[PDB]
């Protein structure tokens, strides 16, 4: 359901949408899918059918995907128009965009029930891997399949997210939107109304919500960053009793796709905010020389 | 400072219902599980229930499966027992105490409430604690035993509930020694045999002495050592 769709422009010519609880429901599945054949080395071959499997997946779920793309296509003409209004009051064409951008949401819960016969197809999989799991014994199960499957598959994750500043990136891109207020405000009162000022504030304001939904994946990214360093510790190293050791590998399988959907998405969050940004500087230099020329 | 302050119990016909409650302050009681343990009339520690930091996983003893509840608001630092049809064998002093490891409670309990008593009106790992009574005279170096049905690793902690008074925990990992406990307290062992080992007893009477396991699912405590000075 919406409020919970991300719209991601990382390039100029590029718009697409995420249902969060699906990626995170699919990455869920995907762990425990990978879980529960690295659990034992007798059953590691699996990999290259269950990578197969998740490919299958991933393209029927982006083929319901392609059907919106005509109403996408829309969308994206109609950004266009805005970014440059060049050839072109002006909340003519801009109404024109909430009604494209919500008649899309209203596309995708279209689909939705096309959506969960995917989302289900990835748990019925991942739910016969991890039921034919087995132990020796029952008493002492081995922490292996936990083991290698983290510091593989999610380790580097991690590691990525420790080396950069992810903080003096949130506080980067604030500067970014302070300066660009500051000057808008010396540019609207230097001339005032003109369409191009009008894309300033339109993009301005873009780029504001493209920040705080920056400042709120970063706020997912900093919990299970401590969260899964600290579990871990708890999960490798030792035996569980079976009961245990299939309770321990779904807590695991949650804080991981908790923590990948909200590291995916705040790349491509980046990636938009930066794409933007640039869209942004082309304008500010076109109305500095509009301005210059009156003088 | 930490305290779990507990209420809710009384006298209840057989049959009944009866909730339970615990009062969280001094931590940050959203990052930890808590686990619910009674004590029947001159009997030892028997666990009741556990519930997880987020409160998504929560486990019972096999006895009162079907008919308590646990759960917990981690807003009002509240954590509850839904006791429902209220069986003779309820009758304790039950104590709402803190898992010492986070989001899983494992590895033991930091910290224990005083409890609360309820009175009704009429497979899992098996810990064999060696001396059931013993009596020292002051100074005397003093060994307690404790034998695990199975090879439980390091997994062992040691209690010592004084005269009607809440357990306190003494060691965590099997000879790993809480801060406070003075230096006296030892334990040592793996597998199936530990042991607990108080050089100079000191004047502190130190009343009756539990072991318990936390490798399986019912953290299973051993019978008691009273030791008398």
């Amino acid at each position: 359901i919406a409020n919970s769709i991300d719209i991601l422009q990382e390039k100029e010519g590029h718009l697409d949408f995420v249902i969060i609880p699906h990626y995170t429901f699919l990455d869920y599945y995907k762990h425990l899918s990978y879980n529960s054949i690295y659990h034992k080395s007798s059953t590691y071959g699996k990999y290259i059918a269950v990578d197969a499997f998740i490919k299958k997946i991933n393209e029927a779920y982006d083929k319901v995907k392609s059907k919106c793309n005509d109403i996408k296509n829309d969308l994206i003409a109609t950004i266009k128009k805005l970014e440059h209004p060049y050839d072109i009051a002006f909340k003519k064409m801009m109404d024109e965009y909430n009604t494209k951008k919500k008649k899309l949401i209203k596309c995708i819960k279209n689909h939705e029930n096309d959506f969960n016969k995917i989302c289900m197809d990835m748990k019925n999989y991942g739910t016969n891997l991890f039921e034919q799991l087995s132990c020796y014994n029952n008493n002492f199960c081995n922490t292996n399949g936990i083991r290698y499957h983290y510091d593989e598959y999610i380790h580097k994750l991690i590691l990525s997210v420790k080396s950069k500043n992810l903080n003096k990136d949130l506080s980067d891109m604030t500067n970014i939107l302070q300066q660009s207020e500051l000057l808008l405000t010396n540019l609207n009162k230097k001339m005032g109304s003109y369409i191009y000022i009008d894309t300033i504030k339109f993009i301005h304001k873009e780029m504001k919500h493209i920040f705080n939904r920056i400042e709120y994946h970063t706020k997912i990214i900093n919990d299970k960053t401590k969260i899964i360093q600290d579990k871990i510790k708890l999960n490798i190293w030792r035996t569980f009793q079976k009961d245990e050791l299939l309770k321990r590998i779904l807590d695991m399988s949650n804080e991981y796709s908790l923590f990948i959907t909200s590291d995916h998405l705040r790349q491509m969050l980046y990636n938009t905010f930066y794409s933007k940004e640039k869209h942004l500087n082309n304008i500010f230099h076109h109305l500095i020389y509009v301005l210059q020329m009156k003088f | 400072e930490v305290q779990l302050v507990e209420s809710g119990g009384g006298v209840v016909q057989p049959g009944r219902s009866l909730r339970l409650s615990c009062a969280a302050s001094g931590f940050a009681f959203s990052s930890y599980g808590m686990h619910w343990v009674r004590q029947a009339p001159g009997k030892g520690l028997e666990w009741v229930a556990l519930i997880w930091s987020d409160g998504s996983n929560k486990d019972y003893a096999d006895s009162v499966k079907g008919r308590f509840t646990i759960s917990r608001d981690n807003s009002k630092s509240t954590l509850s027992l839904q006791m429902n049809s209220l069986r003779a064998e309820d009758t304790a002093v039950y104590y709402c105490a803190r898992g010492k490891e986070e989001y899983y409670g494992s590895g033991g309990s930091d910290y224990w409430g005083q409890g609360t008593l309820i009175t009704v009106s009429s497979s899992d790992i098996v810990m064999t604690q060696s001396p059931s009574s013993l009596s020292a005279s002051v100074g005397d170096r003093v060994t307690i035993t404790c034998r695990a049905s199975q090879s439980i690793s390091s997994y062992l902690h040691w209690y010592q509930q004084k005269p009607g008074k809440a357990p306190k925990l003494l060691i965590y990992a099997a000879s790993s020694l809480q801060s406070g406990v003075p230096s006296r307290f030892s334990g040592s062992g793996s597998g199936t045999d530990f042991t607990l080992t108080i050089s100079s007893l000191q004047p502190a009477d130190f009343a009756t002495y539990y072991c318990q396991q936390s490798y399986s699912t019912p953290p299973t405590f051993g019978g008691g050592t009273k030791v008398e000075i």
